[PDB]
C-alpha cells in the first residue's frame, strides 16, 4: 500500500526516532533503532517513487481541466461581445 | 505537490544528528518536517493509491476529459464562425 502504508511508516519512524533519541524509553545498547530508523526511510523513498506515475496523471488531468476552463472561457469571452454589441445596437 | 513532498522528504533523511540543546533543536525539526510531510501527503491531488482517486479512476477522468475537449472546441469553432460571421 503506496499512500496507507507510507502513513504508516511516518508514524513508526518518529515513534523509533523519540525512543532512540531518549524521549521514551529504550534499552543501552539500541541499534536494533538505528537500523530500523534507516529501512523505515528507505522503505518511504522507494514507496514515494511508487507513487509518482499517480501524481503524473494527476498532472495531465490539471492540463486536460486547465485547458477546458480556458476554452469555455474564451466561448464565454465571445457571448459578452455579442451582447454589448446588442446593447450598443439596441439601448 | 508531489515534487515538494519529494524534496521534503529528502530534507528530512539529511536531518539526524548529535545531542543536547543541539540534540532537541535538531529532533525539533524532524518533529516539525514530519507534520510538514504529513500535510503535503493529505493534500496530494487525489492520482492513484486512494490519495485522491484509484488508477482506474484517474483513466475515467482522463477519457471523459478527453471528450469534453472536443466538444467544447466544437462549440469554439460555432462561436467563432458567428462571430465572424
Amino acid at each position: 500500500l503506496s499512500k496507507v502504508q507510507l502513513y504508516e511508516d511516518l508514524c513508526r519512524y518518529e515513534d523509533t526516532l523519540s525512543k532512540l533519541v531518549e524521549s521514551v524509553d529504550r534499552f543501552k545498547p539500541n541499534l536494533d533503532i538505528a537500523k530500523d530508523l534507516i529501512r523505515t526511510d528507505e522503505a518511504l523513498f522507494e514507496n514515494v517513487k511508487l507513487l509518482a506515475e499517480y501524481d503524473n496523471i494527476y498532472r495531465n488531468l490539471q492540463k486536460i481541466d486547465k485547458d477546458s476552463e480556458e476554452l469555455d472561457s474564451k466561448t464565454r469571452k465571445i457571448l459578452e461581445i455579442l451582447n454589448e454589441c446588442h446593447d450598443e445596437l439596441k439601448a | 505537490f508531489i515534487p515538494h513532498i519529494f524534496y521534503s522528504l529528502h530534507q528530512i533523511r539529511k536531518d539526524p544528528n548529535n545531542l543536547s540543546n543541539q540534540l532537541e533543536t535538531l529532533t525539533g525539526s524532524i518533529r516539525h518536517r514530519l507534520k510538514l510531510c504529513k500535510s503535503l501527503i493529505s493534500e496530494n491531488e487525489d492520482t492513484k493509491d486512494l490519495l485522491s482517486k484509484s488508477p482506474s479512476e484517474w483513466q475515467d477522468i482522463i477519457h471523459q476529459r478527453e471528450q469534453e475537449l472536443q466538444i467544447k472546441r466544437d462549440v469554439l469553432d460555432d462561436l467563432y464562425r458567428k462571430l465572424q460571421r
